[PDB]
RNA sequence: GUGGUAAAGGAUGUGGCGCCGCGAAGACAGCCAGGAGGUUGGCUUAGAAGCAGCCAUCCUUUAAAGAGUGCGUAAUAGCUC
RNA sequence: AUGUCGGCUCGUCGCAUCCUGGGGCUGAAGAAGGUCCCAAGGGUUGGGCUGUUCGCCCAUUAAAGCGGCACGCGAGCUGG
């Protein structure tokens, strides 16, 4: 949730004027309903490291309209951190980029004993869901034991019905520090 | 003199020269080899840390009607803890259900101040730090 | 050390600027001011790393050796051409990203970075996941 | 010990004051009997220094030695060990030492202080009874070895203690205890070996000690023979002497690296050839006893 | 805040000058130069030190007016002193009439005068405490005289102030 | 948070439920010296909250909420906040009364409370160990 | 005890300072008496 | 006296920044006094009856609860918060 | 035409001090130390060997410094 003042200007000399002023240049893009505006950074970057923000849908209002949309880029600077430039992705009806979070809560078997470790490997998944967007996959398991990963077939998908990743592939992982 | 201080010691045996050493005589204690009054008297009552204050006094003080044992390890004396003999205390005993720890503390509060109103898991809760089981 | 079966020896010398970005565990440095990398660093810097994090934390590696580096005689004058190597760069322009989790909690994370960018020729920051990424 | 003349008149009754004859230990000077150095530190130094400037000439002044009384398979135990009869662990097993236990009466708390230096070669209570008459004064039993006792015991007590109490061995029942061997290898020949007992592993707080003596004056040319403390595994310390060489290249002052590569050759691969013919014959001149 | 409220009671007469304050007590005309930007006035008994502005310079020297002040009145209030305490064995101190005797130098001709508001009050060598009037120069004093033998890392011995219960290390051994 | 959330609510919650609140100087002397005095209604009864040990500006303005309508007999300073009301007070008192008043030198001097209804008198409370 | 870089606190109680351009550290423990300068 | 010549480095330098600290049911440093009773063993019980030494994650007072950080040692003992 | 090693004779200079001073810390009891800091005013010998600077080696001593200065100094020497 938060908002983005309209700008007009397209390309030159304003980004970079605006990003001394301290405002993200951006996109408001949908299936072509097209628009450029310009959000400012701060409190809107809170929003940004809001964590089901850019990932779990996130309003804005452009002057006084409302629109719903989920971040499909943020341009970063390679020099540095600090994001360069966002892109929406507003939402009509279905919407399928969904870039869900999971939370794998495992039951203790191999961290603990073997010491071996439960690497995230994918962290954030690939799914559709038409605004009724699931938070935390929650694909808990034992199998932290023997150095197995369990794979993307194993999530068991709560009502965001579809996996559009090819089935069964190393989602999250352990690796032994030093094998047993 | 006045040597009527403060010394715990261990339950129910008989030779403290691992306790007493220097906790009496250095001090100003007397006598020895009230050995068998310590097994006389305390190798009976308490294997929950049962030592006698060794009040120390001209003659030097004898055994028998030490104080209490406390501790925790005397609120729920029923079972040992010999656990941790080798690594920090895994697991077992720890268990005769929650139940025949409670039961214990029926009369396993012996003196203590003024007098709270629980004995149990209002302080057998402490022995929750107290044991390996929290 | 590694980088075994290149196809020639002698490549040239360029750097200016380029990178990448993502923590991949999720306590990664990060270079600010670019420059070459041998391999010694590497020996040293994952040892540091190592034995900070009770000989066996889990430490990513990230950036890799490459070019090869030569002095080439001993001192002796300078007019045959260019040989031998010693040295095998890789190259860190800024933003290049080394990948160190170690699901060692908080603070030994950073620490062992200190120590271990530490142990190395070029200043740099310690970051995390962050401002993100997605594509497909 | 004597450095080269044995008996010269045995002074050792002279006149009263424990006196101390025969009975001395080889490993590498014998020196005959080893005494002459009971009471306290004066006594020692005293005698010592009496025939040094009186009567005795240019005299030693080693430490003290053991027996070690091993177990070799197939009857041993005893055997007569020597700092040189080290028949390894052939003999099975070792069991050797004298474990003596001593009554120390530290009085007021000089127990703390002295409780951890009784622990010169690991040792142990056994009957902790406080002192009667009254206080102050106190007792104390150890089993600590014969051999760690021996020499720095008392100078040693006495500043732990502010030098109260005494101190009195018992020399009854055996022990066995680890042991172990040191012995100096020197330049690559292996000569004497020195050696200790390595009982428990101590030559490490020796072995870098006795091994890295410097080498006496033993350059040789160039020989650069390293001085290892070959014990009893691989190698222990590691002492190698600086080798010589010539100012070679001093003279080709110019150019071109070729050149001064040339005269190097010749100093490196003679250095080589050389460390064939002699080893090091560096022995007397005042070990590094 | 608490940078401001002095108390001045008893019957003291101090009165400002151009940066350079004063005050005049029982015996003590204390003197207390400050700088002239931070200012003050007293009436009565309230006294009312003032802030020129808030760079941190005019507040800490603000801090410093009204310690120092404080300290002229308190000062003056008696004529202020300081404790000290020799110990161990190697000494002596005696008040001898307008120097001190002391002994430890073993040569020990260790003369030393109270150069002005300073005398010394000589109660027991285990004790010789100082009289002054103001509080720094009593502070040089007790420097000076406790500029001579004061520590002995290893066991006591020597001069001490009111007296730690004085650090150690483990002298020979044990 | 900051304000009354932090025990500070309960504080006056089960208090409430009473009607005879008292409050004590009781408080300077070692833990475990006047442990022995920490559970006089304890052992006089039991689940007693003797010793509450907030105090003033704590409960002070907290005071009128709990509606006993001044127990500032001992508000202002150390004031244990020791409740009379926990108990059916009477002869359970003693038990707190010789607790607080024989040991030491000034084991336990009382500020006041509101015994009964209308608040009990300073000396009154002390003239009624039972 | 000059070292003179570094200078990282390790007495843990140690204090901290600046004064004529310089940088101690004085602890209570005498042995952590570092100055960059 | 930086300016009027040098880096990794360290730095409650200093000015200003955007988050983070109010608990007037009043924090902060200083304090004043109390820092806990069963809260005391697993092994070492030579001591762990915390802060020798290889686990102790819940109740008592609730001021909060130090499963206990610190001196220290035979532990303890008496000592910061 | 910029006479090149070494020695003599004369030097002066700096400090990254060998001694002499002044001080921290210690696994410093004292003494002897260790080790870093401030310190350039003075002092840093006599020999054997070799062309030798260098180096070991005798005798010591407070010590027996490291360097500059066209590897200081030949319109001043010697020339091994």
């Amino acid at each position: 949730m938060e908002y983005r003042l309209k700008a007009y200007y397209r390309e030159g000399e304003k980004p970079s004027a605006l990003r001394r002023a301290g405002k993200l240049p951006g996109v408001m893009y949908n299936r072509h309903l097209n628009r450029k505006v310009y959000v400012d950074l701060v409190e809107f970057d809170k929003v940004f490291r809001q964590a089901s923000i850019h990932h779990v849908i996130v309003l804005e209002l452009p002057d006084g309209q409302s629109l719903p949309t989920l971040v499909r880029q943020v341009n970063l600077d390679k020099r540095r951190r600090r994001p360069e430039h966002v892109d929406f992705f507003v939402l009509s009806d279905e919407p399928v980029e969904m870039y869900v979070p999971l939370r794998f809560v495992g039951t203790p078997a191999g961290v603990r004993a073997g010491g071996v470790l439960q690497e995230i490997h994918r962290d954030i998944l690939v799914k559709v869901s038409p605004r009724n967007i699931p938070e935390f996959i929650e694909v808990d398991v034992s199998g932290l034991e023997i150095g197995d990963s369990l794979h993307a077939s194993d999530l068991k998908l709560p009502p965001g019905v579809e996996l559009a990743v090819s089935p069964e592939e190393t989602i999250a992982a352990v690796v032994p520090p030093e094998d047993v | 003199v006045v040597a009527v201080v403060k010394l715990q010691l261990p339950a129910g045996k008989a030779t403290p020269a691992p306790p007493v050493g220097p906790a009496l005589g250095q001090h100003g204690a007397n006598i020895m080899e009230f050995v068998k009054a310590f097994n006389a008297a305390t190798a009976n009552m308490g294997d929950a840390i049962v030592p006698v204050e060794i009040t120390i006094y001209a003659d030097r003080s004898f055994t028998f009607v030490t104080k209490t044992p406390p501790a925790s390890y005397l609120i729920r004396k029923a079972a040992g803890l010999e656990k941790g003999a080798h690594k920090p205390g895994r697991e077992k005993v720890g268990r005769i259900t929650w139940e025949q720890v409670l039961e214990i503390a029926k009369q396993k509060m012996p003196d203590l101040n003024t007098t709270d109103l629980e004995a149990a898991a209002r302080m057998i809760a402490g022995s929750a730090r107290s044991m390996g089981v929290e | 050390r590694m980088k075994y079966r290149k196809q020639q020896r002698g490549r040239l010398k360029g750097a200016t600027k380029g990178g990448d970005y993502v923590a991949f565990g999720d306590y990664g440095l990060v270079a600010l001011e670019p420059a070459w990398i041998t391999a010694q660093q590497i020996e040293a810097a994952r040892v540091a790393m190592v034995r900070h994090f009770r000989r066996g934390g889990k430490i990513f590696i990230r950036i890799f050796p490459d070019k090869p580096y030569t002095k080439k005689p001993l001192e002796v004058r300078m007019g045959k051409g260019k040989g031998n190597v010693e040295g095998y760069v890789a190259v860190v322009k800024p933003g290049r990203v080394m990948f160190e989790v170690a699901g060692v909690t908080e603070e030994q994370a950073m620490e062992a970075l200190r120590i271990a960018g530490h142990k190395l020729p070029i200043k740099t920051k310690i970051v995390r996941r962050d401002a993100y990424d997605e594509a497909q | 010990y004597p450095v080269g003349k044995l008996r010269d008149a045995l002074e050792k009754l002279k006149l009263n004051d424990a006196a101390l004859t025969f009975e001395p230990e080889s490993s590498t000077a014998l020196g005959f009997g080893f005494r002459c150095g009971f009471l306290g530190l004066l006594h020692a130094e005293i005698v010592q220094e009496r025939l040094e400037r009186e009567f005795g000439l240019s005299l030693i002044a080693t430490a003290p030695s053991v027996v070690y009384k091993v177990r070799l398979k197939s009857g041993e135990e005893v055997e007569v060990h020597n700092p040189a009869d080290l028949p390894d662990p052939t003999r099975i097993e070792e069991i050797l030492e004298p474990y003596v236990k001593l009554t120390i009466f530290t009085p007021e708390e000089y127990v703390g202080s002295l409780m951890q230096l009784l622990q010169e070669k690991r040792g142990r209570l056994v009957n902790m009874n406080y002192l009667p008459g009254a206080q102050k004064r106190v007792e104390l039993v150890y089993e600590a070895p014969f051999a760690e006792i021996l020499y720095d015991f008392h100078d040693r007590l006495k500043s732990v203690s502010r030098g109260y109490a005494s101190m009195d061995y018992e020399q009854a029942g055996y022990r066995p205890g680890d042991l172990v061997k040191v012995n100096v290898l020197v330049h690559g020949e292996v000569v004497d070996a020195l050696t200790f007992i390595a009982h428990r592993e101590k030559a490490y707080t020796m072995a870098r000690a006795i091994v890295d003596k410097l080498a006496e004056v033993i350059p040789r040319q160039l020989f650069e023979v390293p001085i290892q403390a070959a014990i009893g595994g691989k190698i222990i310390a590691r002492a190698t002497v600086k080798a010589l060489r010539k100012d070679v290249l001093a003279k080709c002052y110019g150019g071109d690296v070729t050149r001064k590569k040339k005269l190097l050759e010749k100093q490196k691969e003679g250095k080589k050839r050389l460390k064939a013919i002699g080893k090091v014959e560096v022995p007397q001149e005042a070990f590094l006893a | 805040i608490g940078r401001l409220p002095i108390p001045v009671p008893k019957g003291v007469s101090v009165e400002v000058a151009p940066g350079r304050v004063k005050v005049k007590g029982p015996k003590g005309e204390l003197e207390v130069p400050v700088s002239p930007e931070m200012r003050v006035v007293v009436e009565e008994g309230v006294v009312r030190v003032e802030r020129p502005s808030d760079e941190r310079r005019h507040k800490s020297l603000h801090g410093l007016t009204r310690t120092l002040i404080a300290n002229a009145v308190k000062g003056v209030s008696e004529g202020y002193s300081k404790e000290l305490l020799i110990k161990g064995i190697g000494y002596r101190a005696r008040l001898v009439g307008r120097a001190l005797e002391l002994t430890v130098g073993f040569s020990h001709p260790v003369v030393v005068e109270p150069p002005e508001g300073i005398t010394f009050e000589v109660p027991e060598p285990t004790r010789v405490r100082v009289s002054g009037i103001d509080k720094q120069k009593v502070g040089q004093v007790a420097a000076n005289i406790r500029a001579i033998r004061k520590p002995s890392a290893y066991h006591e011995k020597g001069i001490y102030y009111a007296g730690e219960p004085v650090r150690l290390k483990p002298g020979k051994a044990g | 948070k900051r304000n009354v959330e932090l025990l500070a609510t309960l504080k006056e919650n089960l208090e409430r439920a009473q009607g005879s609140f008292f409050l004590v100087n009781y408080q300077g002397l070692p833990a475990k010296e006047t442990h022995a005095l920490r559970q006089a209604l304890k052992q006089n009864g039991a689940r007693l909250f003797v010793a509450k040990n907030t105090l003033i500006r704590l409960a002070l303005k907290e005071l009128g909420l709990p509606e006993l309508d001044g127990l500032q007999g001992p508000s202002a300073v150390v004031f244990y906040e020791d409740p009379v009301a926990a108990a059916k007070t009477l002869v359970q008192f003693a038990k707190s009364n010789p607790k607080g008043i024989p040991q030491v030198k000034s084991g336990l001097l009382q500020g006041q409370i509101l015994t009964a209804k209308d608040v009990e008198a300073l000396a009154e409370l002390p003239t009624m160990d039972e | 005890m000059k070292v003179r870089a570094s200078v990282k606190r390790i007495c843990d109680k140690c204090k901290v300072i600046r004064r004529h351009g310089r940088v101690y550290v004085i602890c209570e423990n005498p042995k952590h008496k570092q100055r960059q300068g």
